[PDB]
Order: structure tokens, then C-alpha cells, then sequence
RNA sequence: CGGCCGUAACUAUAACGGUCCUAAGGUAGCG
RNA sequence: GCUUGAGUCUCGUAGAGGGGGGUAGAAUUCCAGGUGUAGCGGUGAAAUGCGUAGAGAUCUGGAGGAAUACCGGUGGCGAAGGCGGCCCCCUGGACGAAGACUGACGCUCAGGUGCGAAAGCGUGGGGAGCAAACAGGAUUAGAUACCCUGGUAGUCCACGCCGUAAACGAUGUCGACUUGGAGGUUGUGCCGGCGUGGCUUCCGGAGCUAACGCGUUAAGUCGACCGCCUGGGGAGUACGGCCGCAAGGUUAAAACUCAAAUGAAUUGACGGGGG
């Protein structure tokens, strides 16, 4: 987990160059088992991706 | 009749049956053959072999054309999925892009019923 | 799963790469997982038990 | 055949 | 929930003390302060059963902390329901 | 109440930006609240089109104000075609540093 | 219940 | 055969 | 032991 | 902790 | 908004079978 | 009187807890066009069905409903039922750290009251997909089915009703006590290591258990209070009451009848179970 040991009190999903390591190359969000993430990071991970997919920062998809 | 060069195969692989489909890059069809269409019914339609007879039909329909190009749209979980692609090229055109373009719900829909067979 | 070709390179090296991306994003089981509704309750069963048999 | 029933 | 403020406002009326809290007294005057405000809440939501649950309690809680305080001390029960306006 | 407000316009109206946010600030300022941060990202290339747009000119903002006026921005945003998308979320504590 | 159908 | 029994 | 069970 | 278990 | 013919180990009836036709052969309820 | 049970306050934490509103992207369907041409679809194989009045495919534009891929986890939250995109508003509970406060204010609870999946019902909306009924096509000795093509109620929303589910952990609530091991999740004190709370999963010891198993989240050892059982069938039926628009729910017998019914485990045999 690159969040606990950075200690990153909130994930922010205008930072786009650290979400796009959560990201596969579908788009879709990388498992928590995959990458090493805490649980509770992997939430406010999700959210912030969402969050910014939303935002049009991030794809939905790789096929738009 | 005029000559496209650069042209796009979408391949809808569905379990029952293969659609090859070439077009411009604009979408419009040019030609296109189908596993059914090609002399294989039932059980030999949802085969490998006539996703490719399919396919090699297909570059027939367009050889007037005289297609260079073709970046390949793959559709669908079927049985001729890798074979139309492999055709194509044998076919003589030039594969650029390979996209899977199978349409995924996020979620939508509500699918039918499990078959109790 | 989007394999762009490059240049100098065997057809058959380009074509593995996809089925090896459609692999990847899991398309095939994504979609055989989609054609018939499962219960919810089904759903809750089959993942217990995948969890039962991993233990 | 029986009145039991057969 | 009542806020920070509002919460030290009803320990300053009805408590001994800045700190005193616990009072019986104060515990009621709590109570009653978000029972009625959440009567704004629920006249609007009326099919929030989660969120009633949580105020059926508060009712619940200022019935025993009012009938422990009745048999206790009978003056400072007449005189806190007058002060809340309460019927018993 | 602490708030992160996005806006995104239609980038044919990137000239009427720093018109809006003067705007916008001002209905801010004008109830007692406060601009903490404010950020004109400008034009970005967007990962999806709007309204068929491949482009949108971003505004960050941090803001503390009451409740009404940052619903009422978001009425403003909602009736401005500039506007191609905004979101608002709180935030707990005021957000001063440089944004990524 | 029927038997003709219904 | 039919609905109708068959 | 088939058909007919077995 | 007392209702939830303590 | 139907016929026909057969069929249960007392008889009787026929849940059952076959058959011909119909756009469909009258269901619940009631008689 | 007391503070140890039970509460209150302060600070913080996690959460699909609830109610309301908004919105996003993917997909299905439909509509209107462009390209294109003989098939599509479906199955075990078919056929019904759709298609030269140009389908299917592909591209563009539009409409509308419903559900929120990935994240996602014997993960989380909720009294239970249940709750899953994102954002806001309103709101309930839980937990932790330090204190400070009240001073037994507690536990349980017949009757009562509330909440209560799905289906169902009423009134008014909505209706993409799915789909009881229904229609057609198959399969078959028959096939009122399973399979196929369609398809109405319904599924969705608002309000009201219903009050039931294998509503299950088939395990009532509260409190105390009684070896261990491995995890998950969420706090927190201290110098990756040491603790220390909450919630939770699996294994297992004593003990308990007919056995299976349960085993500090007990089915162990105890205490408080409640609910319930008394052979199988007849029957959760009848009759009466109460409730319900109805469907029905709830309370609840008797005659008669049988010498069993039943639970767990054992050896076989058997399986269109596996190796
Ligand atoms: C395949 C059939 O299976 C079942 O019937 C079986 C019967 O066909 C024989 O094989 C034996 O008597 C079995 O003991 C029976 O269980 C019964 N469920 C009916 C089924 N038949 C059909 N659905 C059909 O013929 O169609
Ligand atoms: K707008
Ligand atoms: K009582
Ligand atoms: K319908
Ligand atoms: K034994
Ligand atoms: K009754
Ligand atoms: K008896
Ligand atoms: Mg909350
Ligand atoms: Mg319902
Ligand atoms: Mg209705
Ligand atoms: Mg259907
Ligand atoms: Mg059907
Ligand atoms: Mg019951
Ligand atoms: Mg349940
Ligand atoms: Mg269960
Ligand atoms: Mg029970
Ligand atoms: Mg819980
Ligand atoms: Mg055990
Ligand atoms: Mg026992
Ligand atoms: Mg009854």
C-alpha cells in the first residue's frame, strides 16, 4: 500500500497521475489484492476515481 | 466502386452464428458474409471454420474496393472470434488496430431467464 | 482491450496480444456472466461458496 | 375383478 | 444532532454548573430540545422509520430519566416540565 | 459550510471565464464567505466527449459560504449553457494548497 | 377448470 | 395430441 | 443392471 | 462496551 | 365461442385414449 | 449515601444506516436517417418469428425506462426486513481517546404499539429490459411443462393497504464467568516493534451434546425475565371472534384413525453423483 505508507489522510481525485495506477488500461479500477492497497484506502481510492470519471478527468472506459 | 484503401471489419461473434461486416471508416457497409450464409447451418454454424469461410467470403464481396487497411472491431463471446481476424490477414490485408468492442452494461438491463435444460 | 499493430511485427505475435488483453479484461467471462439472471440469492450462494473452498 | 380399490 | 452551541446553551439553563451535565435535569432539556426539532424533520420525511427509531428512543429515554426524576424529587419534576412544557 | 466547486464551460467561452468567476466570487463574498482557493485550470482535453466537446475549461474553487448561496450557484450553473458540468462536494476543513 | 382451449 | 388429456 | 432405475 | 457482542 | 368414438376389477359414469373439424370451441360465475 | 450498572457532555473515526433532491457513464429497446444485401434469429436439431415493403450487420442523430460493471472483500452498515455509481440537503445509530457530570435512573416484558422481503390489493402515474397468465413453435405415447419465438399483469414511481417467508444462526433478550490458535475490519496509546478497545470470519481445547456438532460471538458454567413444546395423522383445518377492499392473516378445536411418526449416526445397496 503506497497510501499508508506515503500517509495520505484523504486520496484527491483531481490527482489523476496517482489515480491512473489504480486504473487498467479498460479503465476499470485495479482489486485491492492486485495492487497491495489498504481496504480503507481502496474506498476513498474508488470514490476519488469516480469521482473523477465524473469530472471527465478519468475514462469510464477505454472506448468511448 | 471507388477505392477505399483503409477499411474497418467488425466481426459480430455471437455463440449461434458469425457476421463479418467490412465498411469505410465512416461505417458504411461495403460488403459482408455471415457463417450461415456460407454453407454451414446448426451445429457446423457456430464453428471456428465458418467464422473464416465467412470472413474470406467477405473479402471477396470487397475486392472491388481494393482494401489495404482494416483495424478490426471484435464483438461478441463466439466461437469466431480469432479466426475471422486470422482470415482477414491471410485474405492479404494489412490488420493495424485489433479493438474488442463487446458491449458491456454497467450495471442496465435485466438479462432472460436461466435455461433449465 | 485495444492492441494497436506495430510496425515490424508478426501478425500472429499482434493477434496474441489481443487474445492476451481479452484475457485481461475478462470480456468472455464478463459476458457469459451476463447472459442469464442470476438471483440475488444465487449470487450470495455461489460467492460463499467460492469463499468456503479458497479457506 | 373388486369392491375394495379393485 | 443538536450543534456544539446549542447543546451548551441547555447545560448552562437547566445545570448546576458550566460542566454539569449529567443533571437530570439537563439530560431532559437535551432531549426535548431534538425530539422538537426533529419534528420539522419527520413532518417533511414522514417515511424515515430508520432516523424514528432514533427518536422514539429519545421519547423512550426522557420518559425514564422524567419518571426516575418524579419519585426522586417531585418540585423538580413540576418545575422542569413547566420550564419544557411538557404535559407529564 | 467548506465547499470544492468544479465547473467545467463549453471552451468557445473560455473568454467569459474570468467574467464568471468574478461573478461568482462576488456572490461569495457578498453573504460573508470566503474564496480559500481558486484555481483557472483553463482549457484540458476532456477523457470523454460532452455534448459532443473533446475540450472544457476548468475552474477549481474552495470556498467557505452558507448553505442558500452555494445552492444557489448551483441554480446558476444548472440555467448557464456555458456551464457544461459542475460538481460541488463538501469538504471538512478549508483547502488552501496548491491543487495537483 | 378446461378441457375444449379452456 | 392438445390442452385437451392431450 | 439399466434402462428401466437402472 | 453492552447490545451489540458486548 | 364444436362434434365423434372408445376406456376404471358390480353396474353406471368416464379422470384417461384416439379421432374429425374450427378464427376460437363458453372460462369464472350462475342455472 | 456510594460509583462499579445505566445514562449525559467534550473531541475524533469508519460505514451500500435512513429520508429527500439532483446528476453521470455503459448497455438494452424503440424511432428517424446513411451505407449495404440476403439472410437474420433461435436450437441438441428444428420450427414459430423477423427480412427484398431491404432485415440482420454497420454508422449517425433522437426518445425513454430501469439498473448501477470495475471497486467488491465469509468487506461494511442497520433491531430485523434490508441497504451498493457520483453529488448535495435533512437525519438515526455505533465506536474510540482523555477527562468532567448524574447517581441504580437498571434488566426483562403478557396485553399494547411500531417496523416488517417477495408476491398481492386500491387510486393515480410510468413502462426500456424482464416476465406469471396467454398465444404460437418444438419435444413426447401424451407434454396444459422443461426448450424456442412472442407476450399482458407485474416488476418501476407516489400515496394507502396487506403482515406473511426455509422472515434461518431453523439458536429470545440482558448480565457474569470459563484454556488456545489463525484471520478480516475499524479506532487508539507507546518506541516496522509493543500493546489496548469495538465489530466480525474460521479452526479447535475443557465442558456440553442422542449424535451431528457447539466451543469466550457456546449448544460450556450460572443468574433475571419473556415466548414456546407435550406421539403421528386429521390440522394450523373446521366453527366462533378479531383484523383485511380482497387475497387472506391471526387466535384455534373435535370426532375419527394409526402404533408408530421422528432425529442423528452405522453397514450395505443404489444414483441419468465424483475420482
Ligand atoms: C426424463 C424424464 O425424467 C423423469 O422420468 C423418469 C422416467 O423417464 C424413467 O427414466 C424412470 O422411470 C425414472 O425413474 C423417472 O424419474 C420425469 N421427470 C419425466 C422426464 N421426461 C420428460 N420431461 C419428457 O419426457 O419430456
Ligand atoms: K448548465
Ligand atoms: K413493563
Ligand atoms: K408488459
Ligand atoms: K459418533
Ligand atoms: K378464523
Ligand atoms: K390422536
Ligand atoms: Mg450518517
Ligand atoms: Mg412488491
Ligand atoms: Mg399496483
Ligand atoms: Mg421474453
Ligand atoms: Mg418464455
Ligand atoms: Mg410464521
Ligand atoms: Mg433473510
Ligand atoms: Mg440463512
Ligand atoms: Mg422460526
Ligand atoms: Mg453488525
Ligand atoms: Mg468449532
Ligand atoms: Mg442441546
Ligand atoms: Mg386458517
Amino acid at each position: 500500500c503506497r497510501f499508508t505508507a506515503e500517509g495520505v489522510q484523504e486520496i484527491d481525485y483531481k490527482d489523476i497521475a496517482t489515480l491512473k495506477n489504480y486504473i487498467t488500461e479498460s479503465g476499470k479500477i485495479v482489486p485491492s489484492r492486485i495492487t497491495g492497497t489498504r481496504a480503507k484506502y481502496q474506498r476513498q481510492l474508488a470514490r476519488a476515481i469516480k469521482r473523477a470519471r465524473y469530472l471527465s478527468l478519468l475514462p469510464y472506459t477505454d472506448r468511448h | 466502386r471507388k477505392q477505399v484503401s483503409d477499411g474497418v471489419a467488425h466481426i459480430h461473434a455471437s455463440f449461434n452464428n458469425t457476421i463479418v461486416t467490412i465498411t469505410d471508416r465512416q461505417g458504411n457497409a461495403l460488403g459482408w458474409a455471415t457463417a450461415g450464409g456460407s454453407g454451414f447451418r446448426g451445429s457446423r454454424k457456430s464453428t471456428p471454420f465458418a467464422a473464416q469461410v465467412a470472413a474470406e467470403r467477405c473479402a471477396d464481396a470487397v475486392k472491388e474496393y481494393g482494401i489495404k487497411n482494416l483495424e478490426v472491431m471484435v464483438k461478441g463471446p463466439g466461437p469466431g472470434r480469432e479466426s475471422t481476424i486470422r482470415a482477414l490477414n491471410a485474405a492479404g490485408f494489412r490488420i493495424t488496430n485489433i479493438t474488442d468492442v463487446t458491449p458491456i452494461p454497467h450495471x442496465g438491463c435485466r438479462p432472460p431467464k436461466k435455461r433449465r435444460v | 482491450p485495444v492492441i494497436k499493430v506495430r510496425e515490424n511485427e508478426p501478425f500472429d505475435v499482434a493477434l496474441r496480444r489481443f487474445k492476451r488483453s481479452c484475457e485481461k479484461a475478462g470480456v468472455l467471462a464478463e459476458v457469459r456472466r451476463r447472459e442469464f439472471y442470476e438471483k440475488p440469492t444465487t449470487e450470495r450462494k455461489r460467492a460463499k461458496a467460492s469463499a468456503v473452498k479458497r479457506h | 375383478k373388486a369392491x375394495r380399490a379393485s | 444532532s443538536l450543534s456544539t452551541e446549542a447543546t451548551a446553551k441547555i447545560v448552562s439553563e437547566f445545570g448546576r454548573d458550566a460542566n454539569d451535565t449529567g443533571s437530570t435535569e439537563v439530560q431532559v432539556a437535551l432531549l426535548t430540545a431534538q425530539i422538537n426539532h426533529l419534528q420539522g424533520h419527520f413532518a417533511e420525511h414522514k417515511k424515515d422509520h430508520h432516523s424514528r427509531r432514533g427518536l422514539l428512543r429519545m421519547v423512550s429515554q426522557r420518559r425514564k430519566l422524567l419518571d426516575y426524576l418524579k419519585r426522586k424529587d417531585v418540585a423538580r419534576y413540576t418545575q422542569l416540565i413547566e420550564r419544557l412544557g411538557l404535559r407529564r | 459550510r467548506h465547499y470544492e466547486i468544479v465547473f467545467m464551460v463549453h471552451p468557445d467561452q473560455s473568454e467569459q471565464v474570468p467574467g464568471m468567476i468574478e461573478r461568482y466570487t462576488a456572490a461569495i463574498t457578498g453573504a460573508e464567505g470566503k474564496i480559500h482557493r481558486l484555481e483557472d485550470w483553463g482549457r484540458r482535453q476532456l477523457a470523454y466527449p460532452i455534448n459532443k466537446l473533446h475540450k472544457a475549461h476548468y475552474v477549481l474553487m474552495n470556498v467557505e459560504a452558507p448553505q442558500e448561496v452555494i445552492d444557489e450557484l448551483e441554480t446558476t450553473f444548472r440555467f448557464n449553457d456555458a456551464v457544461i458540468r459542475s460538481m460541488v462536494m463538501r469538504t471538512k476543513h478549508a483547502v488552501t494548497e496548491a491543487s495537483p
